[PDB]
């Protein structure tokens, strides 16, 4: 294929040479007859003298050795100096390639090519499934979804991984291969557009490989942060935050923990009055004692306010936590000013209340906090608070690999510059490439143990049902963490032990065949096996 | 020019034995060597190429090895058909050079020749010449010496020997020596002897006649 | 179907010339380099010429240089060997053979893979002698041509040219214990061989023993009856 074009260029050079030697005049001395020695165009040369001509233009690496010259020695006989079998003999050391034609035996080359189609079709089938699932989520009824957003970004890293391998294999088939007797000799040389092209693809591959396990950590962290209770302590811990040191505020007081005022006059030493009473002697069990008492005092206040009591009674436990959130920030008299908004919540008119709450001056001051509280009244669940971590989840999936891969690209460019990076030095790929992946798996197993202990507590409580969406999503995430968390660790532990070779080529195609269908497995169990998407598929299809 | 020293020139082996033929190249010729088989009357057929690689459709017993200067052909278990001539061939440098040619012969017990002397026929003497032939029959090994002695004095440069190939049934050889001399020379002498010397003889066999025989 | 069939070789006179021909079938003749190899009647195999498609690359053995000239016609799929100024040393069986070669366009080096497919061989006999028939003389079994119970008797196929002759005994009936020696070029230039048989001492006088020499080139059939010498 690639050699067919070269053979056409060579035939063109041969035709072009035979015409250039035709027009020259016949020799009047006994000189080395002008000839095309299957490599270059040589004019008549006198005996006992070495000739030279510029490296032929048909070669792929023309511009790299165009300044260089090939040589051919003329002998005393009047005949050119020949090789061992009488073939033409020329010194083409200068015009030679920047690489080596690596031979591979008849059956061994047929084995590598046979296993090559298995991983080309494997990644193509996965890419086809990945892009099918991405089209279903990203252009249908789950458009502005919080759960499907994490899946789409997880598939996106696999699409790049599947894309990079298909490009690299497509650029590795641009090498020149020819059969030398039994062996198939493949040249290590690549074109200037292919050397740079596969180098970029190698960066995009390594960026994808790290991102896959980073977004696998996000999938694990999603269940851990979603499924944990969810309590008012986590709700206000996102809105205000935990703190051990006392800091000033808009009224001029000593604010500590999650929204607590210690002393009524501006002072530092007198703030230990109410702190020692709660402690009885600041940590996470000590500081939460101040927080728990605050929430109880907020509920006390809501029930002692005539305007706030009936609204608080009518609303459910999750919606109550949204009102306590407001009273925490504003106060009893401040939240009681929402006479029109509160009325709409007592009537159970959520979307009508969502418009009137945003129109008030509370949303004007702090829009980020109020938007999450308004959503809690709207849907009646903690949907807004699981999305607060999404910005941080985005920085851990795309930002975290760039902390390791972008500095590695610059290291491999100047230190060990190779054609298509897949070296076995164990210096750059272990600390720069494997470390961010091995640390993700380390944190994933620490999450996995926390997921099971959170599952057993929930499976015996009031939210114990098996047909729940949180139970369904766990069946996928608890499978992809141990399957991927073992596949890449078992491969890296035993890969420097074998030479090339006999047991290595069988071991490589064992793991690479699973790695090719890795993207298909992720797509199937998260999108295609998903019941919620299957219901909307039947809804969208049965309409016609 | 590369001298292909092939050893041995003729090895004696019996069916089942591992035969080892070796060809030694005068210069470094890389793996560029080919081992050939010639059957009686047939063209030479390559069994091994590239020094070690076996040609497509050649019995697995045949195997090549070596590189550069020492090269080896090995037949793990000779079969009846393998008892023929073999040659090495260098294709590294012109001029191409073959080996001398090892002849794999079928081994057997040492048997002495039965000797038979035949005087020249009466019809031959009428024409002009007189050929006295002597016959060394069914013997092993191949190596044998035939001495012509006319009037008890030794004769040189007047005979031509001929040896047959190994026999198909009893694996022996047979040889005939034709002593040519003119009718004039033949009538000068009386006693014509044929002394035979061979590995299975303790004493040389000498079959003679006296011209006339009556 | 991949084969090579030689032709042209026969009986020539020293000094005169002869053009051997080798006709390829079953393969792309233009791809493969071709060789000529000879073998003497009593000696081993000897290489003699080579050529490639160019055909600026030709080579010969020092002994045949200038004398012999190799050529090819890729359209007719034929190799040739014009053999001028022929000498007695050229008497041989001439085989032709193909060699696959590969040129690496990237490095500019040639890789050779030996003489794979061979012909069958066309005999060339270079001598002055005329196509003379044999004179067959008997080899009589007396009392000194009998080593106990086993007695030997034979024929002498003398002064014939060219080779070969096909001796058979008692009209092809007798085969057991017959030996037909290979021919020997005598000092005259003609060939001479002997065929000899071993038969029981008693069976003389009861059985008659007749050798059948058939010299096809000169068109001769001689049947000689071998009678024991009893005066
Ligand atoms: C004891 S338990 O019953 O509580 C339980 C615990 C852990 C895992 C599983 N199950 C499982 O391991 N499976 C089947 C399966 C189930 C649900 C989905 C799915 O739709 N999940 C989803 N919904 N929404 N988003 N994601 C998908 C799959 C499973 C079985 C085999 C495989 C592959 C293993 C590798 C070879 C190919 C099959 C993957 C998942 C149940
Ligand atoms: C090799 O060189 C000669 C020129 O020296 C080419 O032409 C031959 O020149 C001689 C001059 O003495 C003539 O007698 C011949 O008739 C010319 N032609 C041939 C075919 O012999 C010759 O063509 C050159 N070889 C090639 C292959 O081009
Ligand atoms: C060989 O190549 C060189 C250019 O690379 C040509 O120029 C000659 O260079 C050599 C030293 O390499 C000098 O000795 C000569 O004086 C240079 N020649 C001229 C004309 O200036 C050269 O012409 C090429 N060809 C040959 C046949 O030598
Ligand atoms: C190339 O140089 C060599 C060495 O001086 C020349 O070879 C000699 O050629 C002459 C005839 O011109 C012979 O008599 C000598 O015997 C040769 N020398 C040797 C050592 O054998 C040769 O002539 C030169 N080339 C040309 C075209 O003249």
């Amino acid at each position: 294929q690639v050699m067919d074009f070269l053979f056409e260029k060579w035939k063109l050079y041969g035709d072009q040479c035979h015409h250039n030697l035709s027009l020259l005049p016949p020799p009047t001395e006994l000189v080395c007859n002008r000839t095309f020695d299957k490599y270059s165009c040589w004019p008549d040369t006198p005996a006992n003298t070495t000739a030279n001509i510029s490296c032929p233009w048909y070669l792929p690496w023309h511009h790299k050795v165009q300044h260089r010259f090939v040589f051919k020695r003329c002998g005393p006989d009047g005949q050119w100096v020949r090789g061992p079998r009488g073939q033409p003999w020329r010194d083409a050391s200068q015009c030679q390639m920047d690489g080596e034609e690596i031979e591979v035996q008849k059956e061994v080359a047929k084995m590598y090519s046979s296993f090559q189609v298995m991983y080309t079709v494997g990644y193509s089938l996965s890419l086809g499934a990945l892009l099918l699932a991405l089209a279903i989520l990203g252009g249908l009824s789950k458009l502005h979804c919080t759960r499907n957003a994490i899946h789409a970004n997880l598939f996106a890293s696999f699409v790049l991984k599947a894309s990079s391998v298909l490009v690299i294999d497509g650029l590795l088939r641009t090498r020149y291969s020819q059969k030398i007797g039994d062996d198939l000799s493949v040249s290590t040389w690549l074109s200037d557009g292919a050397v740079a092209g596969c180098r970029v693809a190698a960066v995009f591959m390594q960026y994808g490989i790290v991102a896959n396990y980073c977004w696998l950590l996000v999938e694990g962290l999603y269940l851990h942060n979603l499924l944990g209770l969810a309590n008012i302590f986590e709700m206000l811990r996102i809105d205000e935050g935990l703190r051990l040191k006392i800091y000033k505020d808009t009224e001029g007081y000593y604010t500590i923990g999650i929204g607590h005022l210690l002393t009524k006059s501006p002072s530092l030493n007198a703030a230990k009055s109410e702190l020692d009473k709660a402690i009885g002697r600041i940590t996470k069990d000590e500081a939460e004692k101040l927080f728990n008492q605050d929430v109880d005092a907020a509920v006390r206040g809501i029930l002692r306010n005539a305007k706030l009591k009936p609204v608080y009674d009518s609303l459910d436990a999750v919606r109550r936590a949204a009102l306590i959130n407001m009273v925490f920030q504003m106060g009893e008299t401040g939240v009681a000013g929402f006479t029109n908004s509160l009325r709409m919540l007592q009537q159970k008119r959520w979307d009508e209340a969502a418009v009137n709450l945003a129109k008030s001056r509370w949303y004007n001051q702090t829009p980020n906090r109020a938007k999450r509280v308004i959503t809690t009244f709207r849907t009646g669940t903690w949907d807004a608070y699981e999305r607060s971590f999404f910005s941080l989840y985005l920085g851990i999936g795309w930002g975290a690999p760039m902390l390791f891969v972008v500095p590695w690209a610059v290291v491999k460019c100047l230190f060990e510059n190779v054609q298509c990076w897949t070296s076995n030095d164990n210096m750059g790929f272990w600390w720069i490439l494997r470390f961010p992946v091995f640390l993700a798996i380390l944190i994933n197993f620490f999450i996995f143990v926390r997921i099971v202990q959170l599952l057993v507590a929930k499976l015996r409580a009031r939210q114990m049902h098996h047909t729940d969406y949180k139970f369904r999503l766990a069946k996928s995430t608890l499978t992809l963490i141990p399957l991927l968390g073992v596949h890449e660790v078992v491969f890296a532990f035993v890969t420097d032990e074998h030479a090339q070779g006999t047991l290595r080529s069988a071991k490589l195609f064992f793991d690479l065949f699973l790695s090719s269908f890795q993207g298909l497995l992720v797509a199937v169990l998260y999108c295609f096996l998903n019941k919620e998407v299957q219901s909307e598929l039947r809804r969208r299809w049965h309409r016609w | 020019d590369i001298q292909m020293t092939q050893s041995p020139s003729s090895l004696s082996a019996s069916v089942g034995d591992r035969v080892t033929i070796t060809c030694r190249a005068s210069q470094g010729i890389r793996n560029d060597l080919g081992w050939y088989q010639q059957k009686p009357g047939k063209a030479p057929k390559r069994l091994i190429y590239a020094a070690s690689s076996l040609e497509s459709g050649v019995p697995s017993r045949f195997s090549g090895s070596g590189s550069g200067t020492e090269f080896t052909l090995t037949i793990s278990s000779v079969q009846p058909e393998d008892f023929v001539t073999y040659y090495c061939l260098q294709h590294n440098s012109n001029p191409l050079t073959f080996g001398g040619g090892t002849k794999v012969e079928i081994k057997r017990t040492v048997a002495a020749p039965s000797v038979f002397i035949f005087p020249p026929s009466d019809e031959q003497l009428k024409s002009g010449t007189a050929s006295v032939v002597c016959l060394l029959n069914n013997f092993y090994p191949r190596e044998a010496k035939v001495q012509w002695k006319v009037d008890n004095a030794l004769q040189s440069g007047n005979s031509q020997e001929s040896v047959t190939e190994q026999d198909s049934k009893d694996s022996t050889y047979s040889l005939s020596s034709t002593l040519t001399l003119s009718k004039a020379d033949y009538e000068k002498h009386k006693v014509y002897a044929c002394e035979v010397t061979h590995q299975g003889l303790s004493s040389p066999v000498t079959k003679s006649f006296n011209r006339g025989e009556c | 179907q991949v084969q090579l069939v030689e032709s042209g070789g026969g009986v020539v006179q020293p000094g005169r010339s002869l053009r051997l021909s080798c006709a390829a079938s079953g393969f792309t003749f233009s791809s493969y380099g071709m060789h000529w190899v000879r073998q003497a009647p009593g000696k081993g195999l000897e290489w003699v010429a080579v050529m490639y498609y160019d055909g600026s690359n030709k080579d010969y053995v020092d002994s045949v240089k200038g004398r012999f000239t190799i050529s090819r016609d890729n359209s007719k799929n034929t190799l040739y060997l014009q053999m001028n100024r022929l000498r007695a040393e050229d008497t041989a069986v001439y085989y032709c053979a193909r060699e696959k070669d590969h040129y690496d366009i990237l490095t500019g080096y040639n890789y050779y893979y030996g003489l794979d497919v061979w012909g069958q061989g066309t005999t060339v006999t270079v001598s002055s002698a005329s196509t003379k028939g044999p004179s067959v003389f008997p080899l009589a079994p007396s009392s000194k041509s009998t080593s106990g119970g086993t007695a030997a008797l034979g024929c002498l196929v003398k002064d014939y040219f060219p080779e070969p002759v096909t001796v058979s005994w008692n009209s092809g009936a007798l085969t057991s214990g017959v030996h037909t020696f290979p021919a020997v070029l005598q000092s005259s230039g003609l060939y001479s061989l002997s065929s000899v048989v071993t038969v029981p001492s008693s069976s003389l006088g009861t059985q008659t023993y007749i050798c059948n020499v058939n010299h096809k080139p000169s068109n001769t059939k001689v049947d000689k009856k071998v009678e024991p010498k009893s005066c």
